[PDB]
């Protein structure tokens, strides 16, 4: 079935160049051209560029022309886009995507962010009711995810089995960090007594931290 | 360049109501318009080519039309699912441009917050850094405030908030507090406090602390 796999996550100093990969399989490769898109946080889509696997001809919207270079290797079926001179402005997330009359498919984007700043792990710290309990009710557990650069991070509750209940709030940045929390209600007779446990992983440090919760030692 | 212009930005319906949203060309583009809803954290999904036809998979309850320059995206007996962004893209002329996003929001009944205040982790405190957490989870409509005391008196710096978009599930909105003070602040004072003020009730939610008290 159709794929278009993008890479994960890009962090790049102002300045600098990257190349953000498409790899595309399910299909014949030459069938479809494909589409370039850029979504920045909060504003709309523009479209970047196209490229035809069968010829290798490139189209750019002239707003990227001389910013974008898009190329394909067919022998492994991948497009590739490359943006030089990358300021704050570029941060975004890069589609590729293709379509017909029949369907139409987005990969899951690639978010570059542009800064100078550097990679920092998160520190992740269970929150845990204060001794206060309850009876036959709803216990609300949370994480912390404090002091880290860039976005995202992925939060799942009990390796993402822990669904209905979790809110996972969006990070806010302070001084060069990125901080989220999040929230997951289980009923008060399964915790303390069944394990609770935050996953969180931060692809760009390569951070991967599970935090069970556990009940507040007095 | 082709210039989409949307509207409404923002739309509150109930379920079972109809919406329906326009996406006005500056130039003739025929009927080589597209609609697309992306929910949150998700890849655009297709949902009508031709600006009339609907992709496969997509509900009956989505309809397309239009022609030249006035194109309307109608969502019959819209569902709590429907909740996205919604735009429209022309593809009649390079480049290819989007309208900007038209937020649906589900209507529901009002719940006042669910409240819970968490004191700082040991692990926190060993590094020497002390951070309070609020939540105010599951409530409509989405205006909320919040307010901290320590000791009984209110305390403004040093808090940092956040907000999620409406819940797919029950169509409510959730907010997090986070009071940030280093270890020694919080060691100097006992009473930690989280207020919750919303349309529900005239009286603040509140929830405490004490840094002792098993
Ligand atoms: C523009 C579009 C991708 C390109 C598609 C278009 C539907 C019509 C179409 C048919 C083709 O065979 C070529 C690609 C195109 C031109 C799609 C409608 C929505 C999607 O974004």
């Amino acid at each position: 079935e159709v794929q278009l796999q993008q890479p994960g996550p890009e962090l790049v100093k102002p300045g600098a160049s990257v190349k953000v990969s498409c790899k595309a399989s399910g299909y014949s490769f030459t069938d479809h051209n494909m589409y370039w898109v850029k979504q920045s946080h909060g504003k709309s889509l523009e479209w970047i560029g196209s490229i035809d696997p069968y010829n290798g001809g490139t189209r750019y919207n002239q707003k990227f022309r001389g910013k974008a270079t898009l190329t394909v290797d067919k022998s492994s079926g991948t497009a590739f886009m490359h943006l030089n001179s990358l300021t704050s402005e570029d941060s975004a997330v890069y589609y590729c995507y293709i379509g017909s009359f029949y369907f139409v498919y987005w990969g899951q984007g690639t978010l570059v962010t542009v800064s100078s700043a550097k990679t920092t792990p998160p520190s992740v710290y269970p929150l845990a009711p204060g001794s206060a309990a309850q009876t036959n009710s709803m216990v609300t557990l949370g994480c912390l995810v404090k002091g880290y650069f860039p976005e995202p991070v992925t939060v799942t509750w009990n390796s993402g089995s822990l669904s209905s209940g979790v809110h996972t709030f969006p990070a806010v940045l302070q001084s060069d960090l990125y901080t989220l929390s999040s929230s997951v209600t289980v009923p008060s007779s399964t915790w303390p007594s069944e394990t609770v446990t935050c996953n969180v992983a931060h692809p760009a440090s390569s951070t991967k931290v599970d935090k069970k919760i556990v009940p507040r030692d007095c | 360049d082709i210039v989409m212009t949307q509207s409404p930005k923002f739309m509150s319906s109930s379920v079972g109501d109809r919406v329906s949203v326009t996406c006005k060309a500056s130039q003739n583009v025929g009927i080589n318009v597209a609609w697309y809803q992306q929910k949150p954290g998700q890849s655009p999904k297709a949902l009508i080519h031709s600006a009339s036809y609907r992709y496969s998979g997509v509900p009956d309850r989505f309809t397309g039309s239009g022609s030249g320059t006035d194109f309307t995206l109608t969502i019959s007996n819209v569902q709590s699912e429907d909740l996205a962004d919604y735009f429209c893209q022309q593809y009649n002329i390079y480049p290819w441009t989007f309208g900007g996003a038209t937020k649906l929001e589900i209507k529901r009944a009002d719940a006042a917050p669910t409240v819970s205040i968490f004191p700082p982790s040991s692990e926190q405190l060993t590094s020497g850094g002390a951070s309070v957490v609020c939540f105010l989870n599951n409530f409509y409509p989405k205006d909320i405030n919040v307010k901290w005391k320590i000791d009984g008196s209110e305390r403004q710096n040093g808090v940092l908030n956040s907000w999620t978009d409406q819940d797919s599930k029950d169509s409510t909105y959730s907010m997090s507090s986070t009071l940030t003070l280093t270890k020694d602040e919080y060691e100097r004072h006992n009473s930690y406090t989280c207020e919750a003020t919303h349309k529900t009730s005239t009286s603040p939610i509140v929830k405490s602390f004490n840094r002792n008290e098993c």
